[PDB]
């Protein structure tokens, strides 16, 4: 509920090359993939936070979703590689 | 008008299924024939114990499930198909009254029975 | 969000107060460490968290595995 | 016409499996011919501790799966189990509470009557 | 509504199993604190506090067992 | 409608018969009178037996689990 | 589901629906070994499900590759 | 019938062993309670009084250590 | 023992009712209507369904057959480019 | 059945001659794979729906070897059709 | 199927009266010698059908 | 049969009689639960009984895991 | 300097039992020179019962929550 | 020990021709091959073999052994192939 | 060999399971033969795999 | 035999004569079980001899531990 922002009309009367999408795509990925590993190691150090039940019930949901994101990233992307490479390869 | 029929029936039906339609009546019963409470003998030789309405009849209905009915000496059946085991009764000692918590139906089966039970007693004298 | 979060909220709107009466009995009990009155209470209120806090994580660690299964086998 | 039969046949159906049929009633019966409670004599050297017909019948169904039928000397409601019966002793009036269904409660009331026969004198010189 | 799980209500039916022994022990205290040294009081007393004890143990031992069930059970999720 | 760990756990829940409400039946007798050897007596038996029942049932549906998800891994 | 487009209850409904009844008393015995083996049997059949679909898609791509 | 397990049966074999004590305790009360002073009343209470105490130790005593052998065995299943 | 039958005489066809859906390789209106559900939705419903069991059963059927199916119309244009240039030479 | 052996007096087999033609010999062997495969597949899959099946050790142990034999019958099939057209490519391009 | 079948009476037998310690005793060894079982089976089977799945391979 | 159950009943072939030494001695003793004599002969009883079960059972555990190991190498 | 979780709980009984850490050792004191005061027995009895039941209580709860904490963090795996 | 016997004398042949050789070369391996296959499933199904630490220590080299020897066989049968496939096609 | 010398050790230990000098002796005996077992099985299937790996290299 | 019989042999040749001292003493107790100078004479043997035998089991346990756990990395 905290700072909610939401792109209307994104392909309506302008549409981008794939050149740019594909580097819009990578950008946004990267920095909320690196921001919630330092979210993660900084509720590990502090010590309220790893010694309260409540905030360690939070802290195991947290990695879970980060690496299962992470899996799919990469499990879609090599499958995606693998056509283009059938495509192109005599 | 199809997609639309569709989807509006099914969200206004998810909107519904918290709505809780059950209530539970208080009814307020007082006994004309007999004490409420136990009684207790204390005879000289021998301690003798005479349980109350109240306690013989939560002993009896004691984690019943299914409803009752026919007593004897589309929502509408979900409201019924209340449980027996929710009948509370709390004998009242200072107005000799019962107090009974139950849906209106129970109450007013409960009340028969109260009815069938609060008989007169005879006297005998013994020569 | 997801779903593993919702199956997490599904105890926690489960146990409507206990997170708060666990605090409050250990407020009074520490007042009078030496009532059997409310020791007795804070016994129970104990118990019924610890089982809480571990059906919980147990689950959780289970649709996990199960997620983490199937994302395996897309490839 | 065949579709349109059949998914209406079919959530018709679903949209009744909750409700439920079976029923509980209540049965009194007064005993015209002995006492309800269990009976205890204090003797000079004895105690004697005899058990009245609701503990006797109680303890005899006890834990029973089957029904009840022919006591001698749909239709799924009608297939109750006989440990749902229940046996109260109401000594205030010296009568008999009894909780179950239909025929329950017509076997119980035969057999309660097979029972309270009234006892002959005997004096000795 | 105060929510209530199963050991609570494990416990609170000794409660009401034992009406009142809660209070008739603080006022037969409260008696023979008034006068020490009368046997009726005495004997009284020497009654009520061996219940309540045996109550207080009854039901914390209970209490205990159905613990370790649930938590052996919970324990084979994995 | 229900798979083979139900019939297997099932099979304990009819194997002994009653016990599930023994317990409870004899719970709400000693809670009246505490203090009564013999009710004491009894209800050490039956709670100490349904201890057993419920530790025997969990373990073995511990077991099928194991088989059976060996099994299905050998399906790739 | 409510809808049917013209032109029983499985594993999926049972687990949500033991799931739900258990988290009003999670330390009731009864609903607790109920649980434990409506848990086990969704994960035993949502793996098998997974892993033979696996298989039938492995054998079509083989098959595309062996007449390239 | 009702259900019995084995720890009942082994329980069970104590109170049909002792086939009338029970009763025999309280029949001993009761005089004693009739007369108090009488020393044939009391060295009569006495000898019933220590054998239902013994009695009611043995029993508890056997029924545990069975428990824990069922225990220990079913915790190898896993 | 309850509801038993077998059918003695002739082995009628029973497990599956036989069809047209023999004679094709690919079901390419149920790809072209999967196809188009996973992409018509563009801010609406929710993003990120990395997580829940049955729907992430649902997206392994699709993210499977969409790739066979592209990987099929390679090999068959190349057969055919192949075929015109052996005839043209020959 | 399980208390019954059920022969054949001898076996005899109008379909070892040959009198069809070397295409409906063909036909035959096209339509009799569709079919079989077709069967197996849904057979396969209805196995795992079912909830008594895809969770009793005696069933998953048939069902594991269904799995087998159907991937092997399918991977053979394709080799040597392969492995034929390959010949009539070798021969007429040489 | 004979093992089997000893396994599934041992099992009746032991719910009758899940305490008596002859009984768990003798449903400890019947259902752990199943389990291995199994376990042997399930294996070889696996090997036998890689082995005709790798020749298949070799000439495709 | 296997070779678990061999294990197994080589313990209950090496005691003898003792599955009902036991019953019979309780049975002895329920008669007179206070005869000193019979109290010590029940004690050393049901401690035999005790540790044959401890140990019966440990072994086939051990056997078990050996098993388990062994076939995992199928593979 | 920082404080977990664990030590706010403690702090909880300290912070509870007031002065009861210094009444003991001042009970004590006035007791040991003259240690056949009725009142002065009577009174440390209780104080000293008192401060028994306190640390016991505390280390008990203390270990609990180690316990449950330890049982969630095994599943970050 | 009980019920065994042994074939003291082998049956004999002429070898003459390449052919005759390689029919029992090809003879000699089918056999060998099926009682190894049939031995192993026994071994599996005797409960006082399958449950045997050393009964199983010997099934163990017996799987082993199956699977080399016929993984051999194939290697060399399709280098042999090859051979005279690479040799007519130059 | 092992085997037959912890076989003996079982006979004699079932004669009497109540005799710590027999425990003590049994103890040890089959914590030895676990680990010979286990330390076999392993070792064959190394050598197994690098000869099939061989195998896998060239085919 | 190997290591381990080692190990348990060290204590056994550890303690001298402790076996036979203990047998003795028990049956010198058991022929005039109320006299207190052999009384006190049986509790410490029988202690020492307790404390052996934990002792010489822990040990050999441990080891086992750190055999298997350095065979499981063969693989
Ligand atoms: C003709 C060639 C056409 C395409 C060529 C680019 C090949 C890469 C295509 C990879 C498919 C991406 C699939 C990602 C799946 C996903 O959902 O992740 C989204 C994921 C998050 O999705 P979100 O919800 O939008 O945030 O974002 C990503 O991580 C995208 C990954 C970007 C990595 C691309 C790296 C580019 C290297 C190739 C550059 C070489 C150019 C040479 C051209 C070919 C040679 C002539
Ligand atoms: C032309 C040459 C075709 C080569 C046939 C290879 C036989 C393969 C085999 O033996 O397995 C049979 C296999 C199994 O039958 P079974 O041997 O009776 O068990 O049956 C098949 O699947 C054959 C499928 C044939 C499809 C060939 C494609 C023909 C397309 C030409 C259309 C022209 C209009």
């Amino acid at each position: 509920v905290i700072g909610q922002a939401v792109n209307i009309r994104s392909m309506e009367t302008d549409i981008v090359s794939l050149d740019d999408r594909l580097l819009q795509a990578f950008s946004g990925s990267a920095i909320a993939t690196a921001v919630d590993k330092q979210t993660i190691t900084n509720r590990i150090e502090d010590p309220n936070l790893v010694t309260d039940p409540k905030e360690l019930a939070i802290s195991q949901e947290m990695i879970s979703d980060y690496n299962l994101y992470v899996s799919m990233v990469s499990t879609l992307t090599r499958k995606g590689v693998g056509a283009v490479e059938t495509l192109l390869r005599s | 008008y199809v997609d639309m029929v569709v989807n509006a029936a099914t969200m206004m039906d998810k909107q519904n299924d918290g709505i809780e339609l059950g209530r539970q009546k208080i009814g307020v019963m007082r006994l004309n024939n007999t004490f409420v409470g136990d009684r207790t003998y204390n005879l000289r030789d021998q301690k003798m114990v005479i349980p109350g309405i109240a306690t013989a009849i939560e002993r009896l209905l004691q984690g019943e499930e299914q409803p009752l009915g026919n007593i004897v000496s589309l929502q509408e059946a979900l409201k019924q198909n209340a449980a027996a085991g929710n009948i509370k009764i709390v004998a009242y000692p200072d107005t000799n009254s019962l107090l009974v918590k139950g849906t209106a139906e129970q109450v007013h089966f409960i009340e028969m029975l109260v009815k069938a039970l609060d008989v007169a007693k005879r006297h005998v004298e013994l020569s | 969000s997801g779903y593993l979060d919702d199956v997490s909220a599904k105890f926690d709107t489960g146990v409507d107060n206990l997170q708060t009466q666990v605090t409050e009995a250990l407020d009074k009990l520490a007042a009078k460490p030496s009532d059997p009155a409310l020791l007795a209470a804070y016994q129970s209120k104990l118990s019924e968290y610890n089982l809480y806090r571990n059906a919980q994580s147990n689950t959780v660690k289970v649709f996990k595995d199960i997620d983490a299964a199937i994302i395996q086998n897309f490839r």
